[PDB]
């Protein structure tokens, strides 16, 4: 509760039966965010 | 008179039993040319299909459509084989079951194996379609399922038989005769400690066309998850479960055309059960305790 | 520790095509339009393979 | 092949049997047998 | 194909033959298979005109009213083709459940609480769309209303109450509906069979107990013959008045629901 309050603060709205369909038939979970001007965002992260 | 001139027109016209589909089929004709749907009386329906499920239906044709009512929200409806519900009944072999999850669950898969096993199969999340003809591997798999007719080619170039396996055809065999056989889909329920069990699934087959009479000779063979069904029964005040069988009629075909298969695919080889002429009558779904 | 960020980014890009005259074949057959009917319509599926 | 078989014009000839035809596919007097019941659209398949 | 022409007996608004041009996949009920018909007749507003009679009434006049699919309107006549059995059709998807591609279609009464919204209405007449909700829904429709009013004895006390209103919101699949309270005739052919039942049985588990078949009645046995005659003549015909309105006679297989989920083309049966 402390990580998430600190950021990110969704788990799972759905139980583990509807999490295995966001783990297989992976569920677009988070819908375009209400405010985007420069065209879609990206990410990913290597620890060094 | 002139009221009764323009209806002995009418009259005079019917040439056919209908003479109305063959007047629609040639007029389709003329809006561009032979048109590849006159001569059918099987109807069909398009399946848009999750692409991890492009297997043994992509490679053989015949098999058996099932609808997912899967309690899930947001993908709820999966389309299913017949061999798909072999690695959940318990009627089927468990070498049988490992044989097509390494067919089917290649990282796609393994979702409706956990979600057939957990949320268990009320009888209610299944619903027959039909068969598959004209399977489209292309983008997204089409599956052109029938839904009242013979499977074939099209042009009538080659009925499609269709595809039972072994380890859910013979427990429940009719008698030996051939005039005409049905096919019916029955699920039995076995009761354990705990649960349903992952308790069993049939594809009888049987001369018999009324549905008590065919339910008696099923109490014949069920008598053991009876035994169970009654003792869970009396062994629960308050808990319910649901009822032993649940029966429907699924089609008939000439019977004469008994032979048994098998298929060679990804991790082997599977027996099956293949009725060649098997014409597509969805009866509905009859429950018995 | 380092943290090291890697990302892929998006260019849409007109690509310039070019093919020698002839270079492949396409051999193409009639239209063949295929039927499927309803109460709304009848919706014909015309193909060529 | 036997749509081959089928679609070449074929000879007409005499020939002899020993009691049946259907019976011919148990002593098998004709090895590698190919039989027909009614229609076959596996002719008209190319 | 078999055709039924409807007499505009309420003088149409043009605009409204535009939503009758919105329903041309629709299905419409009707008493009786006939060409002729007046328009009162189109719909199961017949039905709905008696404030006493419940949602078994409300069944049973369906049951008996044969079901016809819209073809098309043409201004002052509808034109309604029968549904033939063994053949697809696309019916319009007014019902509060967006169907699924292979769900079989059970037609019910239609239900005024809280999704209250008339209908396509002109001159005074709607004709009343009854939904062709799935045949698995339909049940459980059948299963809340009875034993709702089973409990509609009991409202006084709170925890009976409060076990009415999370009963009474029916979810199903993309969309829930709440549905009123009260079918008394009905649950009383209900607590009859489970009355009776466990009192008139136990002269006769022991004599079928000596010989037996599928060996259970060993298990079975641990769960005046004028009023004998009476009992069991009135336990049977308990189940028979209460089968007439538990079993559903399914009417549409859809084969696949269309986009916008508006229509689905729907293979006809029953």
């Amino acid at each position: 509760a402390w990580v998430r309050q600190a950021t990110g603060a969704r788990r799972t709205e759905v139980l583990d039966s509807e999490a295995i369909s966001i783990l297989t038939f992976g569920r677009k979970t988070d819908k375009g965010g209400p405010a985007l001007l420069h065209g879609q965002r990206a990410t990913c992260e290597v620890i060094l | 008179s002139f009221g009764p001139m323009k209806r002995e027109v009418m009259e005079f016209d019917p040439e056919d039993p209908y003479k109305v589909s063959k007047m629609r089929k040639l007029e389709r004709s003329i809006a561009k040319g032979y048109v590849y749907g006159a001569d059918h009386q099987a109807i069909t329906a398009r399946f848009f299909v999750r692409e991890s499920l492009g297997e043994v239906e992509q490679k053989n044709l015949g098999v058996l459509m099932f609808r997912l009512d899967t309690g899930i929200e947001m993908p709820s409806t999966v389309l299913v084989s017949l061999f798909f519900l072999s690695m959940v009944a318990e009627n089927v072999s468990a070498a049988t079951k490992n044989t097509l999850a390494a067919i089917y669950g290649r990282e796609g898969e393994a979702i409706r194996t956990w979600l057939r096993d957990g949320a268990w199969r009320l009888h209610r999340v299944v619903h027959p379609l039909g068969c598959t003809n004209s399977i489209t591997p292309g983008a997204t798999c089409l599956i052109t399922c029938s839904m009242r007719g013979h499977s074939y080619n099209m042009l009538k170039t080659e009925i499609y038989p269709l595809l039972v396996p072994k380890e859910i055809y013979l427990d429940l065999d009719g008698e030996s005769t051939d005039e005409i056989r049905f096919v019916y889909f029955v699920i039995t329920y076995d009761y354990n400690s705990d649960r349903q069990g992952r308790p069993s699934a049939f594809v009888v087959v049987s001369r018999i066309t009324h549905r008590h009479t065919l339910i008696n000779v099923l109490r014949y063979r069920f008598r053991v998850s009876r035994f169970h069904f009654l003792n869970n029964s009396i062994s629960g005040y308050g808990p319910s479960t649901g009822c032993l069988g649940t029966l429907q009629r699924l089609g008939w075909f000439c019977s004469r055309d008994s032979r048994s298969g098998i298929v060679a695919s990804r991790a082997g080889q599977l027996s099956v059960v293949k009725l060649e002429k098997f014409y597509v009558d969805v009866g509905p779904l009859v429950e018995f305790a | 520790f380092a943290l090291t960020v890697v990302r892929t980014d998006t260019f849409e890009t007109d690509t310039l095509l070019y093919s020698t005259k002839a270079s492949t074949a396409v051999i193409i057959n009639t239209p063949i339009v295929t039927k499927e009917d309803r109460d709304i319509n009848t919706v014909f599926h015309v193909s060529q393979n | 092949n036997w749509t081959a078989t089928e679609l070449l014009p074929k000879l007409d000839v005499p020939i002899d049997l020993l009691t049946h035809i259907k019976l011919s596919v148990g002593e098998e007097m004709f090895n590698n047998f190919r039989l027909y019941y009614g229609d076959d659209p596996e002719r008209y398949n190319l | 194909e078999t055709t039924v022409l409807v007499t505009f007996e309420q003088r149409l608004t043009t605009g409204d033959v535009g939503k009758l041009s919105r329903l041309i996949g629709a299905v419409i009920p009707i008493p009786y298979r006939h060409h002729l018909l007046g328009s009162s007749q189109v719909g199961l507003d017949a039905v709905v005109k008696d404030k006493t009679r419940d949602y078994s009434r409300m069944r049973a006049r369906m049951r008996e009213m044969t079901l016809t699919i819209m073809r098309r309107v043409e201004g002052n006549q509808m034109i309604l083709g029968v549904p033939t059995h063994g053949q697809c059709y696309t019916i319009r998807n007014t019902g509060p459940v967006s169907w699924e591609k292979g769900d079989v279609l059970t037609t019910l009464p239609p239900v005024f609480s809280g999704e209250v919204t008339g209908l396509v209405s002109v001159s005074d007449w709607d004709l009343v769309l009854p939904w062709i909700v799935p045949m698995a829904l339909a049940t459980e429709i059948n299963q809340r209303m009875m034993m709702l009013a089973l409990l509609s004895l009991d409202r006084s006390h709170e925890e009976v109450r409060a076990a009415t209103a999370q009963l009474r919101v029916v979810r199903y699949r993309d969309a829930t509906l709440t549905l009123p309270e009260i079918m008394r005739n009905v649950c009383i052919s209900l607590s009859m069979i489970a009355n009776l039942s466990s009192e008139v049985t136990l002269a006769y588990v022991r004599k079928l107990a000596l010989e037996d078949s599928n060996m259970l009645l060993m298990k079975c046995q641990e769960i005046t013959p004028t009023e004998e005659l009476n009992k069991l003549t009135a336990l049977f015909v308990m189940i028979r008045q209460i089968t007439d309105v538990i079993s559903e006679q399914p009417a549409f297989l859809v084969c696949d629901v269309s986009p916008d989920d508006k229509s689905a083309l729907c293979i006809y049966k029953g």
